[PDB]
RNA sequence: AGGGGCUCUCGCUUCUGGCGCCAAGCGCCCGGCCGCGCGCCGGCCGGGCGCGACCCGCUCCGGGGACAGUGCCAGGUGGG
């Protein structure tokens, strides 16, 4: 049932806390480099939805885009 | 007494425009590299900002005492590693082929780990205590878990330590562990440890549910308020009287 | 000479037998020791001016 | 303490780099050594100006490749016509190979060995 | 070069290791090779001081 | 007239075109040597720690600052 609790948390994305850990997690993404290799997914729920597995050869990066 | 007069002691003082400067620490003023700065300005960031109070009950853990008595506890029933198993595994085989035959001779209880578990183990009443660690790096796993084991009325603690509870469960790092039924020599363990839980955690949820947490400011910034309110107040109270 | 034929040079050739020999004049050299010595004594005598000025509240 | 950053700069700490242990040779054998002897010295010069070499300054003269120099050159006619070289002093002719000089020792004499090798 | 203020080539003791550390202040008028100058919130007020 | 509470004081560089780092000293320990040979015990070769160089602390220090700025839209101006 846990994937389906973080599911539900975040697609409550202006409650005060997802806007707490949403805002802290932007300024440290801000923080690092454009192109940066992850460790793990941060959403492991919306990753394995879209296709990941906890796998050796599934790697993750985050890229930021300057938006516009 | 015998002492040589050659010896002598020569100070060296170090004020400015003096003797240059001796090697003292500079641990403060340190170029940190940036994943450091990230880290400890991440650190400073959740003591500065208002912090939702279900991240504020993951700060409230538990005392060290209590803390070790359920390791010891859990250590009690701890899950089985791949060597052990096998050997049970050849050892049910060998009485299998001689000769008592199934038997499965009540199969022992057992820490159950992962959040999915442990999820499902709450939801279906089926845990007699769960223990939620308190640093769980992606910090909402686990934040609903607290009212969840509040609304099943099941007693839950936060430990200080996921690595701690990974090591139990024969791992590097582990979200939540859940007790289910125990044997009958550590059911007044049980009993003592349980209301201990429950009293520092189920009874008064409530306050824990509306106290917020973080929102105090830097050393700098209280001794700076603290002046002006003791520089205010070495007045007043002679203009009072 | 040039500098690279100061490499293949011999020591009493590039230097004079004299403290800072060969690096700066016999004048300033002098000028340099009495002013050392001076000031040394400057800073004896304003030390015990004060260590006989000791003698107040 | 007792350890001090006694230095306002943070500096990569150094670490151990291992040497290579490969699992395989990326290649099979060592490649053959294609600049033997044989191909340094292509054939002698036998024109007059490589006569009057011969007869005045006990010099031997040579086509030769392009890539060898003179440590090879001399190394390649001391072991092959098993004699001593005073110095070699090289050239690129105009249309590409390399012409090489050979001053022997003077012990040695350069019209015997060029009657030795042919030339004369 | 295409100033014209001269610049003064100024010479200062290093307090954390054994090094002399030159600066190129502005010229103030009136100041010459050989004076001292002194930097500092406790310096004396005269001309070519900080 | 001993002082503490109360401030400036826990500040050591200004007649001179010099020098200045890589610690002196003190205190406590550890080892070997012969050896008083009775033990903080005699001395000879070493080695370490601390004070010298005060202790804690959550932003390197200072200046701004929820403005500026940037994104998107809107109005004006715009023979560049
Ligand atoms: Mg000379
Ligand atoms: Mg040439
Ligand atoms: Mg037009
Ligand atoms: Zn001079």
């Amino acid at each position: 049932g846990a994937y389906k609790y973080i599911q539900e948390l975040w697609r409550k994305k202006q409650s005060d806390v997802m806007r707490f850990l949403l805002r802290v997690r932007c300024w440290q993404y801000r923080q690092l480099s454009a192109l940066h290799r992850a460790p793990r997914p941060t959403r492991p729920d919306k990753a394995r939805r879209l296709g990941y597995k906890a796998k050796q050869g599934y790697v993750i990066y985050r890229i930021r885009v300057r938006r516009g | 007494k015998v002492v040589n007069p050659l010896f002598e002691k020569r100070p060296k003082n170090f004020g400015i425009g003096q003797d240059i400067q001796p090697k003292r620490d500079l641990t403060r003023f340190v170029k940190w590299p940036r994943y450091i700065r990230l880290q400890r300005q991440r650190a400073i960031l959740y003591k500065r900002l208002k912090v939702p109070p279900a991240i504020n009950q993951f700060t409230q853990a538990l005392d060290r005492q209590t803390a070790t008595q359920l390791l010891k506890l859990a250590h009690k029933y701890r899950p089985e590693t791949k060597q052990e198993k096998k050997q049970r595994l050849l050892a049910r085989a060998e009485k299998k082929a001689a000769g008592k035959g199934d038997v499965p001779t009540k199969r022992p209880p057992v820490l159950r780990a992962g959040v999915n578990t442990v999820t499902t183990l709450v939801e279906n009443k089926k845990a007699q205590l769960v223990v939620i660690a308190h640093d769980v790096d992606p910090i909402e796993l686990v934040v609903f878990l607290p009212a969840l084991c509040r609304k099943m009325g099941v007693p839950y603690c936060i430990i200080k330590g996921k690595a701690r509870l990974g090591r139990l469960v024969h791992r590097k790092t582990c979200t939540t562990v859940a007790f289910t039924q125990v044997n009958s020599e550590d059911k007044g363990a049980l009993a003592k440890l349980v209301e201990a839980i429950r009293t520092n955690y189920n009874d008064r949820y409530d306050e824990i549910r509306r106290h917020w947490g973080g929102n105090v400011l830097g050393p700098k910034s209280v001794a700076r308020i603290a002046k002006l309110e003791k520089a205010k107040a070495k007045e007043l109270a002679t203009k009072l009287g | 000479v040039r500098p690279k034929v100061l490499m293949r040079l011999s020591k009493t050739k590039k230097h004079v037998s004299r403290a800072y020999g060969g690096s700066m004049c016999a004048k300033c050299v002098r000028d340099r020791i009495k002013r050392a010595f001076l000031i040394e004594e400057q800073k004896i005598v304003v030390k015990v001016l004060k260590a006989q000025a000791q003698s107040q509240k | 303490k007792k350890k001090i950053r006694t230095s306002p700069t943070f500096r990569r700490p150094k670490t151990l780099r291992l040497r290579r242990q490969p699992k395989y040779p990326r290649k099979s054998a060592p490649r053959r050594n294609k600049l033997d002897h044989y191909a340094i010295i292509k054939f002698p010069l036998t024109t007059e100006s490589a006569m009057k070499k011969i007869e005045d300054n006990n010099t031997l003269v040579f086509i030769v490749d392009v890539k060898a120099n003179k440590h090879q050159i001399k190394q390649a006619v001391k072991k092959l016509y098993d004699i001593d070289v005073a110095k070699v002093n090289t050239l690129i002719r105009p249309d590409g190979e390399k012409k090489a000089y050979v001053r022997l020792a003077p012990d040695y004499d350069a019209l015997d060995v060029a009657n030795k090798i042919g030339i004369i | 070069p295409g100033r014209g203020a001269p610049l003064a080539k100024v010479v200062f003791r290093d307090p954390y290791r054994f090094k002399k550390r030159t600066e190129l202040f502005i010229a103030a008028e009136g100041i010459h090779t050989g004076q001292f100058v002194y930097c500092g919130k406790k310096a004396q007020l005269n001309i070519g001081n900080v």
